[PDB]
């Protein structure tokens, strides 16, 4: 039932420009006017970029005015937002979204799509480097041992540790991620008891997005 | 820009209980204010419009009031399939803008880490880093305190932190202290120590 | 204008037999008489003309005799999709005037029937509000008297009604009382009582 | 074959206007002199407009002459309805109808169309609560159990519930909708055998065209 799909994202190094576009399915396009919506980290929510139900005021926000462009495309269904002079201080999450059509010049945002998201900097991508978490055999608490693999410097985002399905016990915890020097680095445990392990192997699987297995235990 | 303030971002609620959430503008929105729900993935989800307005299905134990600057939204039945975070914004004035969200996360009875400490693999130190890792994990409540120490003093510098976020099956959350050494000063050096504080104790655990 | 007019609306017969149906007009219309056949969803159609002109495809069962102030469908071997609502018309004079129509039921066998009686729900008291709903389904009579209690006693007005229209494939009917409730006056009883009288049972449906 | 649709319909905010245009098919459009005939409702029908095959003669109500002109667009073609001066009591379906070109001068509709039905009336639109009725469990007199939904509060109507196309029972009772306090309300009940519910979930699916579509149950 009414959908947005986003469609820009990258990682882009501070200067350039982009455009992310969007893709409207769900209801008649024409009688509703968009906006953008940034969901920048550690700091806000930021609404970036309005244009008005088919074209009369494509309406920006003091801060990327002058770089933004919010341009739209009815008969063809899809919102666009080309970019210019991207800063680092725009990398972020984008949110195609819809207008409401409810009530007394209210601005809201009646739909909301995936998100697109679009890292701006310089630094470059760089592989993950998986390690594994161990202890010896046994040793935890019991009779069941916890372990991990340490996954060290990556650049961007997502690395995914994945671990083993099969649960008679088998927690993985993941530690959420942190930056560190311009890298992401972060951990996941889990936990058999005690008969397994050292008894047969155990492994973690590290894959980055740009393109990189690791495998280990 | 009106500065839109949503003071208290953490609330424990329990379950079959109301939140109250609250909201207040810098200036006076004409009751126009909005409440938006974002949930662990992307998911922002309209909730209610014009101070008021519930948008369709959005199930009725949702409701808001807020006249003047000052808003808040109050679940009836906080059900366990309400807890993201929450965001409170402003249709009147532009840069239309945003409360800043207030988690929300379940309570539960206590509990402690069963901590854990890691050394160097071997690959590593070849590499030429020392990161010794030690993770206390299933506990409630979030915070956990941790200390490290080198041959008798603590170490602070070095050290970096990350939770898991809340665990689905029982609420309880993991974390890791990891001082990041290289392989020579881990070898001046001899016990390594991880030692933690939390609510349910009054030994450090270690 | 004429005025006419169908005394007779809903009339029950059986499957197979005669079903004369009767229309009459205030002046000496003048055989100039039409019979129109409403179908259970939308769908008109001619069935007679000029009072006695059987369009095209129309079925033998359809005859209709009438003249000066008085005329009729008549149906012979009463089939099942012949089951519908008909009106007729003078398309004689301005403006064309037709008679209201005659709903025409499945005279079927008697059934008691099964009343199921929901609480409020959680999300109406939420709302506020409170409906309870009373379901007797599946019944033939039609007729069937219902009646709430709220801690004994009769409740008056609070009760909507409503009934389906012959099910489609057992010729059964069924009822919706709500009485609705305040939850705030809801709060203050605890008895809710629907209660049925129906021709099928010497005693009543609680 | 003689197929012949309408096309305006609407709530219409009492005043105003619309136009009704009727699209006819399967003979020779110019023979046949057109009529609209309209179901406003506790009444039933009403004739109110006719034009001769070609246009020399127009013949309308008392009802709504002075506000409502026929008109017929021959080619194949058309046929039209533009109404104005819109007295709520005009509220109804609309239909098409072909003449008779039969006998002798009578007056007499040759075939239907299905109608736009046309709502007068302010009332502003709601979607609608979609209230889920439910049992402690188990229930009809024994087993088999009658879940139910309570929509209650629209307009302007319809709402449309489904359930489960699910053969179990699978009878689904819709009542019909009784309009009171303007908004209009319903139910829709259905049995489960209950070797069912809630072993495996129901869900009532409540959909009214202005739009919504709620789920739930």
């Amino acid at each position: 039932d009414v959908q947005l799909v986003e469609s820009g994202g990258g990682l882009v190094q501070p200067g350039g420009s982009r455009k992310l576009s969007c893709a409207a399915s769900g209801f008649t396009f024409s009688n509703f006017g968009m906006h953008w919506v940034r969901q920048a980290p550690e700091k806000g929510l930021e609404w970036v970029a309005y244009i008005s139900s088919g074209g009369s005021s494509i309406n920006y926000a003091d801060t990327v005015k002058g770089r933004f462009t919010i341009s739209r495309d009815n008969p063809k269904n899809t919102l666009f937002l080309q970019m210019t002079s991207l800063r680092s201080e725009d990398t972020a999450i984008y949110y195609c979204t819809r207008g409401g059509t409810g009530t007394r010049s209210l601005y809201y945002f009646d739909y909301w799509g995936q998100g697109a998201t679009l890292i701006v900097s310089s630094a470059t991508t760089t592989a993950p480097s998986v390690y594994p978490l161990v202890p010896g055999c046994s040793d935890t608490s019991g009779s069941s041992v916890t372990l991990g693999c340490l996954v060290k410097g990556y650049f961007p985002g997502p690395v995914t540790v994945k671990w083993n399905y099969g649960a008679l016990s088998s927690g993985v915890r993941t530690v959420s991620s942190v930056l560190q020097s311009g890298f992401y680095s972060l951990s996941s445990l889990v936990t058999v008891p005690s008969s397994t392990w050292p008894s047969q192997t155990v492994i973690c699987n590290v894959a980055h997005p740009a393109s990189k297995t690791d495998l280990i235990k | 820009d009106i500065q839109m303030t949503q003071i208290t971002s953490s609330l424990s609620v329990s379950l079959g209980d109301r939140v109250i959430i609250s909201c207040r503008a810098s200036q006076d929105i004409g009751n126009f204010l909005n409440w938006y729900q974002q949930k662990p993935d992307g998911s922002l989800k309209l909730l209610i419009y014009y101070t008021s307005r519930l948008q369709s299905g959005v199930p009725s134990r949702f409701s808001g009031w807020g006249s003047g600057t000052d808003y808040s939204l109050t679940i009836s039945n906080l059900e366990e399939e309400d807890i993201a975070t929450f965001f409170c914004q402003q249709g009147k004035t532009l840069p239309y803008t945003f409360g800043g969200g207030t988690k929300l996360e379940i309570k539960r009875a206590d509990a402690a880490p069963t901590v854990s400490i890691f050394p160097p693999s071997s690959e590593q130190l070849t590499s030429g880093g020392a990161s010794v890792v030690c993770f206390l994990n299933n506990f409630y409540p979030k915070d956990i305190n941790v200390k490290w120490k080198i041959d008798g003093s603590e170490r602070q510098n070095g050290v970096l932190n990350s939770w898991t976020d809340q665990d689905s099956k029982d609420s309880t959350y993991s974390m890791s202290s990891t001082l990041t050494l290289t392989k020579d000063e881990y070898e001046r050096h001899n016990s390594y120590t991880c030692e933690a504080t939390h609510k349910t104790s009054t030994s450090p655990i270690v």
